[PDB]
């Protein structure tokens, strides 16, 4: 299947993961529209593993897509902008313990 | 230690400046 890179947008200068790393996680297909708080929207993407990412902050339950699951913010490396959230378990019972959720206006190609 | 935060993104800074450059670079 597609194995490709999906790249930062706005450096262009990083590859962040690839296709045979995107994943259903739910119902709502491999990639959806999620509401923030404050009615942001974002077409979150789920892959299992992610490169040249660096996170800010701690992690958080607060408002998660995905229950059981706490968010990290997560930036290229290179640039800073903002390409999705880490997910790490809070519980053991669930698989899989990490992914990342990449926002779509944040990657090259367009999903 | 962070109190300040990115509406678009979750992001938590320490000082409210860096938070406004932070916001302005969503754009
Ligand atoms: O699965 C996900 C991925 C992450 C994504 N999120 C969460 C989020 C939170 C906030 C946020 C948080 C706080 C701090 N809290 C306040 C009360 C307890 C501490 C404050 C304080 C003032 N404004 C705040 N905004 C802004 C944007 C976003 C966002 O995109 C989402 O919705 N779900
Ligand atoms: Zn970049
Ligand atoms: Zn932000």
């Amino acid at each position: 299947g597609p194995s490709t890179s999906l790249s930062c947008k706005q450096c262009q200068e990083t590859e962040i993961t690839t296709k045979n790393e995107i994943f259903s996680l739910s119902l709502s297909g491999p990639m959806a529209a999620y509401v923030n708080p404050h009615g942001y929207v974002h077409e979150t993407l789920t892959v299992y593993k992610a490169s040249n990412l660096n996170l800010i902050g701690r992690p958080s339950t607060e408002h998660s897509w995905f229950p059981g699951y706490a968010w990290t913010v997560a930036q290229c490396k290179i640039c800073a902008s903002h390409i999705g959230w880490k997910f790490t378990a809070t519980k053991k019972d669930m698989s899989p313990q990490k992914f990342w959720g990449l926002t779509r206006s944040a990657l090259l190609p367009t999903i | 230690e962070r109190p300040f935060h990115c509406n678009q993104c979750g992001a938590s800074f320490t000082q409210k400046g860096n938070l406004l450059r932070h916001i302005k670079l969503h754009s």
